[PDB]
RNA sequence: UUGACCUCAAAUCAGGUAGGAGUACCCGCUGAACUUAAGCAUAUCAAUAAGCGGAGGAAAAGAAACCAACCGGGAUUGC
RNA sequence: AUGGUGAACUAUGCCUGAAUAGGGUGAAGCCAGAGGAAACUCUGGUGGAGGCUCGUAGCGGUUCUGACGUGCAAAUCGAUC
RNA sequence: AGAACUGGUACGGACAAGGGGAAUCUGACUGUCUAAUUAAAACAUAGCAUUGCGAUGGUCAGAAAGUGAUGUUGACGCAAUGUGAUUUCUGCCCAGUGCUCUGAAUGUCAAAGUGAAGAAAUUCAACCAAGCGCGGGUAAACGGCGGGAGUAACUAUGACUCUCUUAAGGUAGCCAAAUGCCUCGUCAUCUAAUUAGUGACGCGCAUGAAUGGAUUAACGAGAUUCCCACUGUCCCUAUCUA
RNA sequence: UUGACAUUGUGAAGAGACAUAGAGGGUGUAGAAUAAGUGGGAGCUUCGGCGCCAGUGAAAUACCACUACCUUUAUAGUUUCUUUACUUAUUCAAUGAAGCGGAGCUGGAAUUCAUUUUCCACGUUCUAGCAUUCAAGGUCCCAUUCGGGGCUGAUCCGGGUUGAAGACAUUGUCAGGUGGGGAGUUUGGCUGGGGCGGCACAUCUGUUAAACGAUAACGCAGAUGUCCUAAGGGGGGCUCAUG
RNA sequence: GUGGCCUAUCGAUCCUUUAGUCCCUCGGAAUUUGAGGCUAGAGGUGCCAGAAAAGUUACCACAGGGAUAACUGGCUUGUG
């Protein structure tokens, strides 16, 4: 009957819709003859800062070309741009600084925005792909693009997204301490919670599986298997090494 | 096991032996991965060879990348370093620690490849500037060139690590 | 540069149909624990208690791919 | 074990409101005066910042181990913090 | 704010209201729970570290799916532990107990299919997937921590010797050099002369307690100890009012 | 989490090892030899070849057999093996199928074999200044109408439209292995309660058995659940040890 | 003269496996194998016709007891 609060997202109460202060998504609009190979212009007026986190949203509203309606939509606006300034963007004509190309008829270094990963479709039903124009050097070879982060993965998918060069204020934010505390409740009251994480050398006695009794320490390896049992899933999954990465690099 | 008791004299012996020996297949990839890794523990150049090798190219080939990630730079700092030096310690020092110190105090010798031991072997004995300010940082651009027009084909045809490197 | 048959739809009309309570008894489907136990499981309790739906005015079953080795047998259920 | 039925008090999350005595200490920046070749070093005002100090209601119930407990109260009153 | 007069040597006259200073161990302060014996040295919050993570992937919940949250997120964010302000924050080791496994696959490996005898049934030799075995990484996840080797036994004792952070009588350096005012004073070197420069020692006004045998401000309803002021608790009994 | 059949069609499918039998080499010193670790040496159709023919010498050459098989083919076939397009079944983001692909009236760039047998074309790209109403224009109609009706502008096929993939994946009965999330079951007595782990008590020696102490086992190699192939029965004779 | 002058002179059932009779079972007549009987061995218990269980919890409540049913020291030791 004591479960542990890693098996708790089955109610549908305490984790669902806890954002009024922001507005909407960041998926493009209708997709067409345009937003592809060929020529594709995009705006970026009000930089409305976006809700829950530091980054800025723009107003891009589109007039829309199948009927006289220019709907309202937020979406993810960059840095270096000033109260207005259109996206310069003709695979048939050019390129200049903040541009939306996709990732095949741009050479190496081609940092656009996050939108979608498939050949296009407005918001592919899939995701597993790049989180933006976030991207170094491509691939000339047919319509495959080899990217890389240095998170420590690869990747192998098409050259076609509809991704905008531009940056976000985000470093530093992680790099700066947080210094005046008084941080958790509001700090994750932005989409559910997830910060409580959260010790007790007797939280729960009779019972502690790990290892604790009366003192500070564990017992059984605190590296639960994937497939094995989802009833002790408390800690580390998944195990391989451990160590200290040191601030000097200069390796190979 | 090789770099496992590779951790002598006999060592370089047999080394240079199996080592040309094991001089595509990743499984061999990985193991030299972890022997050159408790290698510069106790390639290097090898090293950061089957480096960016992988570099075009789970497990074992990956965590490797995350330790990676956390000579390069350390190489160019060194690098103007040995450079004044041919042309010591006060910049060693530098480039490095209460036993930085205690050094600041052929000891340094034993202390402490081919560069290294040439350096040494110079500064006992006696007991390209241009790519110097280069690596070193445009002005540089410009000296650049300068003594520049001021092996020369390769030579005129981070590259210039690779520089470093023929050098 | 032009009309039929079949399939697939759309109302407020003449003429029709559907959604449940009580519920002895009976029928189809799904599905527990306690008692006893020369210790524990198997097994008994138990094709059960409780709950739900449909049909009938009794229900289920029954006018033979059934019952025998004898003097051949002559529909179902119950005492 | 099987068959059913609840969120007025308590605890957690989202949304919609109301309310919160009087002070000391005076952080960046800005102004004036003085010293200095420069990158500057101080005092005296204004501004009143902060998971800060003292102190009511609200919140909270640790100490004075009282009174009361054949139930003043199915867990209280006064005082203090 | 300063300058007078006067009384009981009186003066925030009642009411409100921090008694205070100096240490050790533990612990950062603020916030929350034990409705009704436990308000603490617990948990939480800043910092740091580890594991997992490319959407045709994973975690949670459900009897199942074309149900839900995570997900208005894209390595900057997302889920699960430990540690719980800064300085401080492993010296070494991966044979055992786990996890991971694009390392290693025919020793062992059901049924179906396939192969003999057989007018049949039962039994039924070999092949193959997965798990198990071997190996590596991982001990800020649990151990070990007067350590790790080489030595006439084929494995069984671990002396002796060697390396290291395994050593009982407290001698860390520097010191007329920018740090020496006293000082244009002594010694030594150059010079016709040079109060400036260089090189020792000594008592250095104002330099430093490297390294080593268990380190702290401010804050406080945690606990222990001591001092001052004050105090009819006691010594040692009694009286007044609602 | 894994595997076979079926769901679920088709056989133009690159490269191996087998399920009955007949040849091919069996080459280390010496013997001109194929004497392959071991066994078999009076023999099978008898008129006839070798039966033990010569030199050497540990093994001497037909003969129904335990045999390690270097490299092929093999009749109706073969459980699992990468594979480009065409897929009437499953799932599928948008859905107001939005201007698409091939082909097709046409330029430019690239150089020559007789012409288009191939590859980028097919409405915005300095500014929150501006943008739509069966598009501004032509031809064809009820007549002189302030409107309306075709074609071209905007030609078709395809009906899988801009985007993942495929006879892929998911469901159900199928040895066993990962897992106290949950349920059920389980606690004689045994250091005057109880309180480490194991459960190595009784056969001469060695071994069994990880060394100066112990140490079981109906386990292994003689004997052994004591002894006897006359130490029995019977007649005659003899009358023991020690001092 | 059915042994040694006297004294010593023993291997449960059930389950599984094997051998023996041409009989029994063969339950739709009859026929060919056939798991289960009778008799006779081996093996799995030397508690005397010779059969005993499992080894984690002071986080609660109800029903009890004066022989705490619970079997000779898990500590000190009288006249030295």
């Amino acid at each position: 009957g004591r479960v542990i609060r890693n098996q708790r997202k089955g109610a549908g109460s305490i984790f669902t819709s806890h954002t009024r202060l922001r507005q909407g998504a960041a998926k493009l609009r209708t997709l067409d003859y345009a937003e592809r190979h060929g020529y594709i212009r995009g705006i970026v007026k009000q930089i409305v800062h976006d809700s829950g986190r530091g980054a800025p949203l723009a107003k891009v509203v589109f007039r829309d070309p199948y009927k006289y309606r220019l709907r309202e939509e937020i979406f993810i606006a960059n840095e270096g741009v000033h109260t207005g300034q259109f996206i310069y963007a003709g695979k048939k004509a050019s390129l200049n600084v903040g541009n939306v190309l996709p990732l095949g008829s741009v050479p190496e270094g081609t940092i656009v925005s996050n939108v979608e990963e498939k050949p296009g479709d407005r918001g592919a039903l899939a995701r597993a792909s790049g989180n933006y124009v976030i991207i170094i050097g491509h691939n000339p070879d047919e319509n495959k693009t080899r990217v890389r982060l240095p998170s420590g993965a690869k990747k192998v998918i098409s050259s076609d997204a509809r991704g905008v060069i531009g940056v976000i204020a985000g470093g530093g934010r992680v790099d700066k301490p947080l210094l005046k505390a008084g941080r958790a409740f509001h700090k994750y009251r932005l989409k559910r919670n997830s910060w409580p994480k959260t010790r007790g050398v007797a939280m729960n006695p009779v019972d502690h599986p790990h290892g604790g009794g009366n003192h500070q320490h564990i017992g059984k390896a605190s590296t639960i298997s994937r497939g094995a049992v989802s009833g002790q899933k408390a800690g580390l999954i998944a195990a391989r090494r451990t160590g200290l990465l040191r601030g000097s690099q200069k390796t190979q | 096991i090789y770099t496992f008791f590779l951790k002598q004299r006999d060592v370089t012996r047999i080394m240079s032996a199996c080592a040309q020996a094991c001089h595509e297949v990743i499984n061999v990839m990985v193991r030299k991965i972890a022997d050159e890794f408790v290698s510069d523990g106790v390639v290097a150049a090898a090293g950061i060879n089957t480096i960016r090798e992988i570099c075009s190219r789970d497990e074992i080939l990956l965590q490797d990348l995350v330790e990676y990630k956390g000579k390069g730079v350390n190489m160019a700092a060194k690098s103007l370093i040995a450079l004044y030096r041919d042309v010591q310690e006060a910049k060693k020092g530098g480039k490095d620690i209460e036993l930085l110190a205690k050094w600041k105090k052929e000891d340094a010798d034993a202390n402490w490849v081919d560069v290294d031991s040439e350096e040494d072997d110079v500064d006992g004995e006696w007991v390209p500037e241009a790519a110097f300010r280069e690596i070193a940082s445009a002005k540089l651009q410009e000296l650049r060139n300068e003594e520049s027009v001021a092996v020369d084909a390769s030579t005129l045809t981070e590259e210039r690590l690779q520089k470093v490197l023929e050098g």
